[PDB]
RNA sequence: GACGGAAGGGCACCACCAGGAGUGGAGCCUGCGGCUUAAUUUGACUCAACACGGGGAAACUCACCAGGUCCAGACACAAUAAGGAUUGACAGAUUGAGAGCUCUUUCUUGAUUUUGUGGGUGGUGGUGCAUGGCCGUUCUUAGUUGGUGGAGUGAUUUGUCUGCUUAAUUGCGAUAACGAACGAGACCUUAACCUACUAAAUAGUGGUGCUAGCAUUUGCUGGUUAUCCACUUCUUAGAGGGACUAUCGGUUUCAAGCCGAUGGAAGUUUGAGGCAAUAACAGGUCUGUGAUGCCCUUAGACGUUCUGGGCCGCACGCGCGCUACACUGACGGAGCCAGCGAGUCUAACCUUGGCCGAGAGGUCUUGGUAAUCUUGUGAAACUCCGUCGUGCUGGGGAUAGAGCAUUGUAAUUAUUGCUCUUCAACGAGGAAUUCCUAGUAAGCGCAAGUCAUCAGCUUGCGUUGAUUACGUCCCUGCCCUUUGUACACA
């Protein structure tokens, strides 16, 4: 019983959000796994991502 | 920065009021009574709605918008 | 939250029958997994739940793991109007 | 390597490494329902796939 | 199922890493100490390694019991692929995230910053360790914040067996 | 302790010499200031602000501006209330609007609610001068503290050093200090080497069949996927091997070490990175966080949502970059050479092949969830053969007009691609200033990140590949002692 309130979200920055904290800023896209880069830090070592070189 | 200096813009929200809805009947003695305000024929409300006439138009208060009924 | 007495009983009725529901933060969905009402009317129930007790709540990455508590049992019960000796969830089938 | 953007622009590289093996055995399925169930390993995924038609 | 493995592995270290944070605020007044995930066909296994398992476990079987559904529900397993095993994990003393938790509830029950430091590190260094340190940072009695060093040991902080001998 | 236009020693191309390509000059892309604006959201200001916030903003993102909705104000208490406490809605009016938002109106819905108090919740609201975490920087330089014993009444000092040697508090040694803990080194990752090992139709070659063309005296160059076998030289990477300044000749009093030659795939710490102490900053981030104290706001909302506009406005100043000022070049054919990569499940990603079209592209199908297919990414610079002949020219493609298409609900302030036309400034850039020592500088393009579409950005990679130092402390600046001090906010 809305034909309000929405708006197309098929694309663009809006369109999607961070697994984390709902965060539009600095996502990752890449490999499936939309982690922003902020906490994709703090989780690297349990994902396994690791710094080698 | 935003003090909001603008009109006045009175805006209120509905009423709902509480009138005399269900005392409008024609109720005989010994013993039948004639219902004003005939039903419509929807066939998802079973003999239980009743129809607003207001001006060459009947329309059902419990189905949301579109359902013409004409009398 | 003002809803229908319809899409209020679908909720205690799954919440007791299983114990947990989880709902993730997203709305205008109103199709979820389990629970034919909308994502705003499992999330708004529960909440109203969380303050007087029986129920206990976590956050968990957007997704809003909740947990039913045994003060909740009672609750429940006189809700659904269920007869005792039946309490699904807590006992298990066999062994673990 | 910085969650703002003040400090001087330091890049952080991460890495994870994918090893992928595949071995021909030509064997009857009696020991095919034995080698599935032994030999498991966390982190390994094991597939067995139908034959060259 | 159709998944890359440049993809699906990726999300095998997501499903851990989801699971981290959720283990560690429910299991926060259970001695948390880290999970590992053993996938087998038709039993998948995961872990609970941590100090008390009684407390997990509950009265006869009705904590592990939700705990198996809190994950089946949302990640959309069937019921009966999943079981969670808890286990006592070994010389507690020697990882330093349950040791980590120790310090959060030492905190809130009110003992003083420096009784809930040396408590640990007498007790870390008395477990088998070779060395230890406790940094706390922030206000200690003052509207200023400060930082404390209690170390006591052998701590190297450079190179590779920093990444094997140290947790953080 | 800090600082000296104080001395001694040592080091650095974020320092200079010998040089290289530059920037600053010109157009343009982008960031900042200023101006303007309903708003031009807001942080950051020497190195350590300024192609920064991964910030390539059409909606969304966004916090800004002009307006309209929604409660998603938990719960507790009290009150009103089943004779309805409040929800929904057509048409018309109204509104940007097929929001009943409100109104004309009278059906609907049933205590789930409303009003008030109390209390929560939400906020890209304020405060980074309340903070956590993370990073930057002081230090990319070798520094850094305890145990016990000495010196001093003490603050403190010795150890932690005269000399010599290293990238190094490296060591040889010397000694009221002796033994240790950090950093450096070690370790780890990657690039180089093994005609040896275990192996490969998801990586290649040789041979045997079939078959096409050229020479025909045996050949040569190709094609063909379970025909038929062998091999692992390349390519992939499991376990390993391998330089250790080895050997030798000089040099310092021997010793740590340096220099030269030969051998060797490799003798600058093998090349390049990752990690990186103590103490500290009122460095940055409350706009990464459901990490958070306090304050403010809490419904005509500094919550949330929709429509439209802005973040792209502009006499002007600065920063990072791009294309050029050509004949070592433009232009037209032709030669044709890579690596790091990345790609679609309950969907619409990377795209081969065949047709249509000048192009952009469109259409019909197929391979690949990937060493398999795109892909040998047969990419550019380059190389050949021609035209051009010095004239703001055929160098330069800014500005501006018209049209054809793609992305998207939507492109006007032209998203972007393509075709025609417009064809300006710029004739080697003043004072100043940046980066760099070998497969590095520079030239060149590709992939990835952000991405529905768009880099002229950035992170990686490959191709072509110099000149000039192998030093010094002159300038900027950093370590170690000695000394001076009326500085300690140094
Ligand atoms: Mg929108
Ligand atoms: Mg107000
Ligand atoms: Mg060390
Ligand atoms: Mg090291
Ligand atoms: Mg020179
Ligand atoms: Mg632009
Ligand atoms: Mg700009
Ligand atoms: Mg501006
Ligand atoms: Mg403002
Ligand atoms: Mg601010
Ligand atoms: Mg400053
Ligand atoms: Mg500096
Ligand atoms: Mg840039
Ligand atoms: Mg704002
Ligand atoms: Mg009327
Ligand atoms: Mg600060
Ligand atoms: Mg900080
Ligand atoms: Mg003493
Ligand atoms: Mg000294
Ligand atoms: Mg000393
Ligand atoms: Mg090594
Ligand atoms: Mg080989
Ligand atoms: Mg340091
Ligand atoms: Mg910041
Ligand atoms: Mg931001
Ligand atoms: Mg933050
Ligand atoms: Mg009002
Ligand atoms: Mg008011
Ligand atoms: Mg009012
Ligand atoms: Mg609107
Ligand atoms: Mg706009
Ligand atoms: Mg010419
Ligand atoms: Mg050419
Ligand atoms: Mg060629
Ligand atoms: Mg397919
Ligand atoms: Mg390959
Ligand atoms: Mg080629
Ligand atoms: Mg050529
Ligand atoms: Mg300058
Ligand atoms: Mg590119
Ligand atoms: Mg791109
Ligand atoms: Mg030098
Ligand atoms: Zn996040
Ligand atoms: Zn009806």
């Amino acid at each position: 019983e809305n034909v309000w309130f929405s708006h197309p979200r098929r694309y663009g920055k809006g369109s999607r959000q961070c697994r984390v904290c709902s965060s539009h800023t600095g996502l990752i896209r890449k490999y499936g796994l939309n982690i922003c880069r902020q906490c994709f830090r703090e989780k690297a070592n349990d994902i396994g991502f690791n710094k080698f070189r | 920065k935003k003090v909001y200096t603008t009109p006045k813009k009175i805006k209120h929200k509905h009423k709902k009021v509480k009138l005399a809805v269900l005392s409008y009947y024609k109720v005989d003695a010994e013993g039948k009574v004639t219902k004003l305000r005939r039903e419509c024929s929807n066939p998802t409300c079973g003999a239980g709605v009743f129809l607003a006439n207001h001006k060459d138009r009947l329309y059902c208060g419990k189905c949301h918008s579109v359902y013409k009924v004409n009398a | 939250m003002l809803m229908p007495k319809e899409d209020r009983n679908k909720i205690h009725q799954y919440l007791f029958q299983e114990g947990v529901v989880v709902a993730k933060k997203d709305f205008n969905q109103a199709k979820h997994e389990e629970i034919d009402t909308k994502n705003l009317y499992v999330i708004k129930a529960l909440q109203s739940l969380t303050s007087k007790g029986y129920v206990k709540t976590q956050f968990s990455w957007q997704y809003y793991y909740y947990t039913l508590t045994e003060e909740g049992v009672e609750y429940l019960r006189e809700y659904l109007n269920l007869p005792e000796h039946i309490v699904p969830g807590t006992y298990i089938q066999e062994r673990n | 390597k910085t969650p703002n953007g003040e400090g001087s622009k330091t890049w952080e590289t991460y890495e994870m490494r994918i090893h992928k093996r595949y071995i021909d055995l030509e064997a009857p399925v009696q020991i095919v329902k034995r080698i599935t169930q032994i030999t498991i390993e966390p982190g390994v995924d094991v597939e067995v796939v139908v034959a060259s038609n | 199922a159709l998944i890359s493995k440049k993809r699906k592995l990726v999300a095998d270290g997501v499903f851990y890493a989801e699971l981290n944070e959720f283990f560690t605020r429910e299991l926060a007044e259970e001695g948390y100490s880290g999970v590992e995930v053993r996938v087998t066909p038709t039993k998948t296994e995961v872990i609970i390694r941590a100090t008390r398992t009684q407390d997990v476990l509950g009265e006869n079987g009705r904590r592990i019991n939700e705990l198996t559904l809190l994950v089946q529900k949302r990640f959309k397993y069937a019921p009966g692929t999943i079981v969670l095993y808890a286990e006592r994990v070994q010389d507690r003393g020697l990882s330093a995230v349950a040791q980590a938790e120790s310090m959060k509830f030492k905190l809130l029950n009110g003992l003083a910053i420096r009784r809930a430091a040396y408590g640990v590190v007498r007790y870390v260094m008395e477990s088998g360790a070779k060395g230890c340190e406790v940094v706390v940072s922030g206000k200690l009695r003052a509207a200023r914040a400060k930082a404390m060093k209690f170390a006591d040991g052998f701590l190297i902080h450079s190179g590779q067996p920093v990444n094997d001998f140290i947790d953080t």
